């Protein structure tokens, strides 16, 4: 199924192809442009900007955008983390270029008309309200704001104040600003590379430069708790951990999946999760615990998430925080840290097992480190691993200043001093 | 000369002895609200407070002084590209459903 | 739209009721008038006759015609009261139109102070106008052989209609064929249900528009023509002159108005 | 609990066509 | 059954059905009369201007 | 696109409550959200 | 490839079968991990008022411990390797399967074996089990589209197994004894009914033979299956304390053999899916989307074509304020006329586009291939190529889907569904008029 | 607590038709011949219906 | 006219000419029938004995 070929060209734009045969073909764009990249002035700016894919571009309307690409079977996508937006169109291996034209029109030559721009002011609204259905989003918004003092403290979602507010001109300055080439990363899974250096060539000549430089981000390390009731509290406590792509990063990866990091068995127990165990020892009550990692290109977190009843949430979060101390003190046995391994590599295998989950690793690993590595060389670089590394992580965790998010009734819940 | 036929029959038209330019007299049909609605609100208010001037002037039968008349080298079509625009889309959405 | 084609029927109704109340006094010009205008009705090809004997409730124009007509009259002009209703409840829908053809609902008014009391004064003058014409020349408007009873084996030597139908009458006496007659005469009501159609100009009113109302006007002036030929006989100069009367009003409503106002969008750059 | 919800039997009502639940009631529907 | 095959062939759709009803009140109007008809004629037999017309 | 999605997107809706700590085991969150849209797919947040 | 020659290089499925009757099914890739499973022709509509539940509740026990792994050992051995053991239950299929590394196949085939044949089913377990089965009931009414969907199909279904819901009452989950347990799994985990699939880097050959050493002891070489009337009826549960109103309409549609499946997913694809998160809103080529986003007029609508062995529901779920079911009702039966009496040819295309793309993009990962490969063989009894699906796709026009919507559709009587503030919910005899044309 | 002119089901209607009705500010004479023909409407049928107390 | 023509309205056209058809054989049937038109009611064989 032949060999993922990349290149970056001169402009400093990256594209990596990989013809699979697949009847399917993915063709994603990846950019440095996540809300990391706002400042106090234009907050929301990239949410909306998110949002206004299949609207009016230089070469195409959004009535020519939305019937052209849904007359083919096809899809637009655009995903966002805080570092990256990744512009995704899928179809059938037959329709690539049309997509391909709208994906480099969205991208590359967007017009965004100030009544459709205005119109467009209610999804801000929708969408984060339906994103804050589910009790983490804003529990994660506000561990980002209280661990971070400007850059990673941004929301993914747009302040309540600037919805309404959100101005054609902030869009044009941030697609002019971060969507340049030495940030961008065409990757398609079932094309040719000469066919996606083509597309790379008839646009994505914007500046084929850096465009702005975000600022590094500064820990803050403060706390943020939103009392508002709900039956449940979700916590979330983290210290600074390491930037990804390092032995560190990868030690708290190990580290991880040493405390728990997710359930692998329906309705389970949670057996190999120390975490768990720890928690499940004294709280006889309905809970979840699970470790956290945030890795990012400057910086990272590294925590426990729990979630539980209002009066236990002092003896979860306690238990979860000394079983970490107690591997910091050194209690890590060889076989629990093999499988955690084991863990670790099953889960990056399975990642990238869908067309989906394989071009965002292509498209992240372009973006941070510029190359593609292969699975065997990230499953060696797990294996190089060592214990002191894992027992270290866990004690920088300790040792580490500590921000804190917490909402629901938090008449029980502690502070980060107690 | 054309231009001569055009500016007499601007002049005899006489909306700009109202104050009106040429955009403010079109009849209002679909295209023509979705072109308002698309216009910079200072253009739109402009429009508002001389339509409403000029259906003052209409209601006394009275027109403004020749100084204040619109000249005719000075009238902005300011609502045609806005409305150029809409007619492309409706003709899209129509060569869509054939 | 909707107001406009409820107007179109609300005009043929009060013409159908005027011209049986015409019959009901029974008199030369009721009883011939309405032996022409119904035989008209035998042109339609195949039901015709049968259409009108059973108009008539006979043979010709007589005793049962006239009792019909008095029911008729007396029951259409309710049936006028109700479609004038619907007539204001969609004119309503969007308000009034104005002389600028231009929507004015940034300078809107109450009615009741400013057009109840300006509405009262026009009902005035149509009163004082109505109260001369029935005080003064209480027959003016109307034809002396009416004060004679009708006599179904004497014609008068003239049959005209009443004046408010004579240009439809000279429209239909312009054409020599029967069934053209009674269509050109039909449509030259049903054309009004063709203006919105016909409407070419970017501007809705003719205020800004110098030919178009040189149009208008030279179509009111073959109008007052054509009640002045349809008052007359048909005799050498009044049948050239009804024919060419007619041929300009159907030309200027489906012709020369579109093109006109064409022209008039060129002329402004539009 | 929505669980717990059964629509009452309406054998009492239904056309003979339709009064085995082991049948299509296709196969009647026309008729029907 | 001849209650289905009736559905599938005439009643499924409007046109259909309507065409059905419209071609059955002709013939309807025709029989209904013609057996109204003889009844009223039977019960009112020679008392009728028909039954006795043949002599005048 | 061609496929509906998982969940559809009501807003103003409670989407669903968690009673055990069964149906609990998974809601923790490991790994920093995503957010996505799409022309004529849900949109989703991931943890 | 040209997608013809794409389709044509897809792996082939490998199917064979043990003296017991196990089908072993894989299709290989040379992906490192794979999903192996079991699926299982065994439901709630196997089930009957007594038993209703005992299904669902034997897939509760089934990592609770077998009599080789006691309790959580077996979960830590899955835990211990990386992979990720999952379970489902439906009105017809059972599935059990794990996703593993390539590597990982024999053990994960061994766990499987044991977890199907040797389950504990031990009363301690069972009481535990019971009290998180009523939580996940109280969970389960939490969630309106589940809610609507099992009153859809106790109203359609109604003196049918197939109106059971998957988990039974609250009542059969208070009163289930091991015993009735232990014949569920004795009556409907048999090797005939039992499909072994695997999907990514697994060779038949070796799942074969582990399938002949894990599974050979598996019955060798009996009540299955009655019909299940449909009814046209409607259930209405109003709750105005309800946000939103859920509404479900579903005519009888196809089971699952039947070709006329394919033209009716195409036509389901022509009147589409919503939410209101959605980036094309009015300028989408479905009508129905495009003046839901236009007027507001709901927050989401789907189209459905659930299939069971011989009957289906074939219809769509929406959910809106109070103040527009009406609405979402006239143009939902509307569009389902339009496809009827003028399905057109253009929006066919588009359709069979989407239908296409529905089937290639959902068959991406070892998962979903596993599932497709033992759902496949459960309900045709062979895994039918995304060749063949284009084949029949191909062979679909406008007066292909006209006739099909209109077998289906046309003046048919719908089973309803409503929940909420449904005051403005039409009456059944409003929606079944809208059932059909007085134009046509 | 209402104004009966905008409350009453029947005044709401003549209120919403002929008293609190937004009218252009600038209508001319022209514009008089709609209340003209109602008013002329009416006369038609009262002296009509007395002329049919006699006829 | 331009916004329509085209192969979907000429397919529309096709879908419907067979219930427009319908439609016009219903009008037929029952303007002869409410009319009494011997001129074609002369030739059904039963409505025949009408006249
Ligand atoms: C000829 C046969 C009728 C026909 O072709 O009707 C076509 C058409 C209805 O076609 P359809 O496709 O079945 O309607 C679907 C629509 O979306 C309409 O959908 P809807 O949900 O808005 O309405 C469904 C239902 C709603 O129900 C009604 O409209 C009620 C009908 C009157 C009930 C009694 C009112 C009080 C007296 O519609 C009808 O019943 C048919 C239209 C109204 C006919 C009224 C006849 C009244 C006779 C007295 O009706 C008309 O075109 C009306 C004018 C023609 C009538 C004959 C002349
Ligand atoms: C000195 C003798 C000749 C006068 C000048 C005539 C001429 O060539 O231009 C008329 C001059 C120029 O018309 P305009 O101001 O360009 O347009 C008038 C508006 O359409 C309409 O503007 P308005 O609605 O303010 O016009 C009211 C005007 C006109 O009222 C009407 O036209 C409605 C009454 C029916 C027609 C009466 C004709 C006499 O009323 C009168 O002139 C007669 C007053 C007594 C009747 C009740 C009103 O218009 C008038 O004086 C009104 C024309 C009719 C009366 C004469
Ligand atoms: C004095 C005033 C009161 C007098 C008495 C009043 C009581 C008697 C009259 C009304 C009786 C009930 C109504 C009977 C008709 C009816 O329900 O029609 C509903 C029906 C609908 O009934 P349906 O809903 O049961 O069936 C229609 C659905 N399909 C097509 C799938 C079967 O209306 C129609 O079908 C309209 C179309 C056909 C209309 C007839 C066409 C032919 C007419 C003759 C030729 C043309 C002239
Ligand atoms: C002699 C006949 C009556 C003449 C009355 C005066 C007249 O017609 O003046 C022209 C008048 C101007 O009205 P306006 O709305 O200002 O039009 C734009 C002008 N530049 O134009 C009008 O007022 C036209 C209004 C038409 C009113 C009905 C006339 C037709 C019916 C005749 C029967
Ligand atoms: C007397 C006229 C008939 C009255 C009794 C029938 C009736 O109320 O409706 C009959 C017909 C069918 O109407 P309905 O069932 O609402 O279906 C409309 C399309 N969805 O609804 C109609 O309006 C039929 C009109 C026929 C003309
Ligand atoms: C082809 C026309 C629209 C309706 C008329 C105007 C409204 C009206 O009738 O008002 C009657 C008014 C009612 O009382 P009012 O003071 O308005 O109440 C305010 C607190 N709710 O009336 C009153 O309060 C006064 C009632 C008596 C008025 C007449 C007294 C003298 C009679 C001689
Ligand atoms: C208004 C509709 C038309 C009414 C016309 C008068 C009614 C009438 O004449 O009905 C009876 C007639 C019977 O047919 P008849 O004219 O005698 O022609 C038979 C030739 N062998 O029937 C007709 O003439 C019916 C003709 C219908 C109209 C033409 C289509
Ligand atoms: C029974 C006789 C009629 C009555 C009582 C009547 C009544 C009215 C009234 C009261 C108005 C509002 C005031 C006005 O603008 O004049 C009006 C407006 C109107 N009528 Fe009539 N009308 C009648 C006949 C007609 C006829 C014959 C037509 C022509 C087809 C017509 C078309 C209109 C139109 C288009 C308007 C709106 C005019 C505008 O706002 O610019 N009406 N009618
Ligand atoms: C639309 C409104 C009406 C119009 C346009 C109208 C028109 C006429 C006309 C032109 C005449 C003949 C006048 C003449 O003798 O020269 C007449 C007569 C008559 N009308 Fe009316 N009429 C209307 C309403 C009514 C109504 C509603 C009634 C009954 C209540 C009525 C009763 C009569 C009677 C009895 C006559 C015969 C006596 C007479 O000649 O004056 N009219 N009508």
């Amino acid at each position: 199924p032949q060999d993922l070929e990349f290149t970056r060209l001169p402009n400093g734009l990256v594209i990596a192809s990989l013809e699979n045969y697949a009847p399917a073909s993915r063709i994603g764009l990846f950019i440095k442009a996540g809300s990391r990249y706002e400042d106090s002035n234009n907050l929301g700016t990239s949410h909306l900007l998110r949002l206004a894919s299949s609207l009016t571009t230089k070469g195409a309307s959004s009535f020519k955008i939305t019937r052209g690409i849904e007359a083919v079977g096809g899809k637009l996508s655009v995903t966002s983390t805080r570092e990256s937006m990744a512009y995704t169109v899928e179809c059938l291996r037959d329709d690539i270029e049309i997509l391909m034209e709208f994906l480099l029109n969205v991208t590359a030559a967007p017009e965004f008309r100030r009544w459709e721009v205005a119109a467009l002011q209610s999804q801000l609204r929708i969408d984060k309200a339906v994103a804050f259905q589910n009790p983490q989003a804003q529990v994660l918004e506000n561990l980002h704001a209280a661990a971070y003092r400007n850059a990673l403290a941004n929301s993914l979602y747009c302040p309540d104040y600037r919805i309404g507010k959100v101005t054609p001109d902030q869009l044009h300055y941030y697609v002019q600003n971060h969507f340049t080439s030495a940030r961008m990363a065409l990757i398609g899974l079932g094309v040719s590379h000469p066919v996606l250096k083509q597309v790379a060539e008839r646009f994505l000549n914007m500046r084929g430069g850096l465009g702005l430089s975000g600022a590094k981000a500064k820990y803050r390390g403060g706390e943020i708790r939103d009392q508002n009731g709900d039956s449940l509290v979700h916590a979330a406590l983290v210290a600074e951990s390491a930037a990804t792509g390092s032995a560190e990063a990868n030690a708290f990866s190990v580290l991880q999946h040493v405390l728990g990091a997710g359930p692998h068995v329906k309705r389970g127990s949670n057996a190999t999760s120390s975490l768990y165990q720890a928690v499940a020892k004294g709280v006889h009550q309905p809970f979840d615990v699970s470790a956290f990692n945030a890795s990012y290109s400057d910086s990272g977190l590294f925590g426990i998430y729990t979630i539980s009843q209002a009066a236990s949430a002092g003896d979860v979060i306690k238990s979860a925080y000394d079983q970490v101390k107690t591997i910091a003190q050194g209690n890590l046995s060889n076989t629990d840290v093999q499988a955690a391994k084991n863990k670790l590599k099953a889960g990056y295998l399975m990642s990238v097992e869908s067309s989906e989950g394989f071009l965002d690793e292509v498209g992240s690993q372009a973006l941070v480190a510029g190359s593609y590595v292969q699975p065997s060389t990230v499953l060696q670089q797990i294996d190089s691993v060592a214990d002191a590394d894992v027992i270290n992580a866990a004690k920088k965790f300790v040792s580490g200043r500590k921000s804190m998010a917490a909402s629901g009734n938090l008449g029980h819940t502690p502070f980060v001093d107690e | 000369w054309l231009e001569g036929i055009r500016k007499w029959y601007y002049n005899a038209a006489g909306f700009n002895k109202l104050g009106l330019m040429r955009d403010d007299t079109i009849y209002e049909d679909d295209d023509v609200k979705e072109a308002i609605r698309r216009l910079p609100e200072n253009l739109y208010n402009d429009r508002v407070f001389r339509i409403k001037r000029a259906l003052d002037l209409t209601m006394r039968q009275q027109i403004l002084p020749k100084e204040q008349w619109t000249k005719y080298e000075e009238d902005k079509f300011y609502l045609e590209p806005y409305l150029k625009e809409v007619i492309r889309e409706r003709k899209e959405r129509e060569e869509w459903a054939k | 739209l909707e107001t406009w084609n409820i107007g179109v029927v609300l005009l043929f109704t009060v013409m159908a009721t005027a011209f049986m109340g015409y019959v009901l006094p029974w008199g030369q010009m009721s009883f011939w008038g309405a032996t022409v205008i119904t035989n008209l009705l035998s042109a339609i090809p195949y039901i015709g006759t049968d259409l009108v004997e059973w108009i008539w409730g006979g043979f010709s124009v007589d005793k049962a015609t006239l009792t019909r007509f008095f029911a008729f009259h007396f029951i259409l002009p309710f049936i006028i009261t109700a479609l004038a209703a619907v007539h204001l409840l969609f004119l309503h829908e969007t308000g009034s139109n104005n002389p600028t053809g231009i929507s004015s609902d940034m300078d809107k008014i109450p009615f009741h102070p400013y057009y109840t009391i300006k509405d009262i004064l026009g009902a005035l003058f149509m009163m004082l106008i109505l109260l001369i014409l029935v005080l003064f020349s209480p027959d003016l408007l109307g034809d002396p052989d009416n004060y004679t009873p009708a006599n179904p084996l004497n014609t008068p030597p003239h049959i005209k209609p009443e004046w408010y139908f004579l240009f439809a009458y000279a429209i239909l006496r312009s054409i020599p064929n029967k069934l053209g007659g009674v269509l050109a005469l039909v449509a030259s009501i049903l054309i009004l249900i063709l203006m919105p159609m016909l409407h070419t100009s970017k501007q809705r009113s003719m205020m800004f528009r110098p030919l178009s109302q040189c149009l208008f006007w030279m179509l009111v002036a073959d109008l007052i023509t054509l009640t002045w030929i349809g008052g007359q006989p048909v005799e050498h100069p009044f049948i050239i002159i009804g024919q060419l009367a007619s041929i300009l009003y159907f030309l200027i409503i489906l012709v020369l108005m579109p093109i006109t106002s064409i022209i008039e969008n060129n002329l402004l750059k539009w | 609990s929505h669980t717990d919800i059964r629509v009452p039997d309406f054998s009492d009502y239904r056309r003979a066509e339709v009064l085995d639940s082991t049948k299509s009631s296709k196969e009647s529907s026309d008729a029907r | 059954t001849l209650t289905a095959r009736l559905y599938s062939l005439l009643f499924r759709r409007t046109s259909t059905f309507a065409l059905t009803i419209a071609v059955g009140a002709l013939f309807f109007e025709r029989a209904f009369d013609q057996g109204a008809d003889a009844i009223y004629e039977h019960i009112n037999q020679g008392k009728l201007w028909k039954h006795i017309k043949h002599k005048y | 696109a061609a496929l509906p999605a998982t969940s559809e997107s009501p807003v103003l809706d409670a989407k669903r409550s968690f009673l055990c700590r069964e149906s609990l085991s998974g809601q923790a969150a490991g790994r920093p959200l995503v957010a996505s849209v799409g022309l004529n797919v849900p949109a989703s947040v991931r943890y | 490839a040209t997608y013809a020659q794409a389709l044509q290089s897809v792996p082939e499925t490998q199917v064979s079968q043990l003296d017991n009757g196990l089908r072993v099914a894989s299709e290989q890739s040379s992906q490192p991990t794979c999903t192996v499973g079991v699926w299982i022709d065994a439901g709630s509509r196997y089930e009957n008022e007594k038993n209703n539940g005992a299904g669902y509740f034997v897939e509760h026990l089934a990592f609770k411990g077998t009599k080789n792994r006691p309790g959580s050992a077996l979960e830590k051995e899955v835990e211990s390797m990386g992979a990720h053991l999952n379970a489902y239950s439906t009105r017809e299929h059972t599935a059990y399967y794990i996703k593993a590394l390539s590597k990982d196949l024999p053990k994960a085939v061994e766990l499987l074996a044991d977890i199907v044949q040797n389950c504990s089913l031990e009363d301690s377990q069972i009481e535990k089990e019971r009290d998180v089965i009523l939580q996940e009931l109280q969970e389960n009414d939490s969630s309106m589209r589940d809610v609507v969907f099992d009153y859809l199909h106790a109203t359609a279904f109604q003196g049918t197994p197939l109106a059971q819901s998957v988990e039974g009452p609250s009542e059969n989950v208070r009163k289930l004894s091991r015993a009735d347990l232990t014949e569920y799994v004795s009556q409907h985990y048999k090797a005939p009914r039992m499909v072994l699939a695997a999907a990514g880097g697994v060779e038949h050959r070796q799942l074969l033979d582990l399938a002949q050493k894990h599974f050979s002891s598996l019955s060798g070489t009996v009540p299955a299956f009655t019909p299940c009337r449909f009814t046209g009826s409607e259930i209405r549960h109003r709750d105005d304390a309800l946000p939103l109103a859920h509404v479900a309409i579903a005519v009888e549609g196809p089971g699952w053999a039947n070709p006329d499946n394919v033209p009716l997913q195409v036509a389901n694809a022509i009147i589409g899916h919503y939410d209101s998160t959605y980036g094309g809103g009015t300028h989408m080529s479905s009508t129905l989307a495009s003046v839901a986003a236009t007027r507001k007029l709901c927050q989401s609508f789907q189209t459905f074509n659930i299939c069971y062995a011989e009957t289906g529901l074939l219809g769509a779920h929406f959910v809106c304020d109070n103040m527009s079911i009406d609405d979402m009702m006239f143009f939902l039966q509307g569009q389902w006329m339009r496809l009827c009496t003028s399905a057109t040819e253009s929006e066919v295309v588009r359709g069979k586009n989407i239908l296409r793309n529905a089937l290639v993009s959902h068959l991406d990962g070892t998962t979903p291939v596993c599932e497709d490969i033992g759902r496949s063989l459960l309900t045709y009894g062979r895994r039918i190529p995304l060749a063949e699906w284009e084949s029949r796709i191909a062979e679909v026009d406008a007066s292909v889907v006209r006739e099909v919507c209109s077998k289906y559709f046309y003046d048919q009587c719908p089973a309803v569904a409503g929940l909420g503030p449904i005051e403005q919910l039409p009456d059944y005899n409003r929606i079944r008029s809208g059932m059909f044309w007085l134009r046509f | 607590m209402t104004n009966i002119r905008k409350s009453h089901p029947l005044m709401k209607i003549i209120n919403n038709a002929f008293i609190d009705l937004p009218a252009p500010s600038n209508i001319s004479s022209w514009w008089n011949f709609g209340s003209l023909l109602g008013i002329c409407l009416i006369l038609q049928i009262l002296t009509g219906l007395f002329l049919a107390m006699h006829y | 006219l331009s916004r329509f023509l085209g192969p979907r309205y000429r397919e529309l056209a096709r879908n419907w000419i067979p219930t427009a058809s319908m439609w016009g054989a219903v009008g037929a049937v029952g303007l002869v029938w409410a009319t009494d038109w011997r001129l074609i009611l002369d030739w059904v064989p039963y409505i025949n004995g009408k006249f």
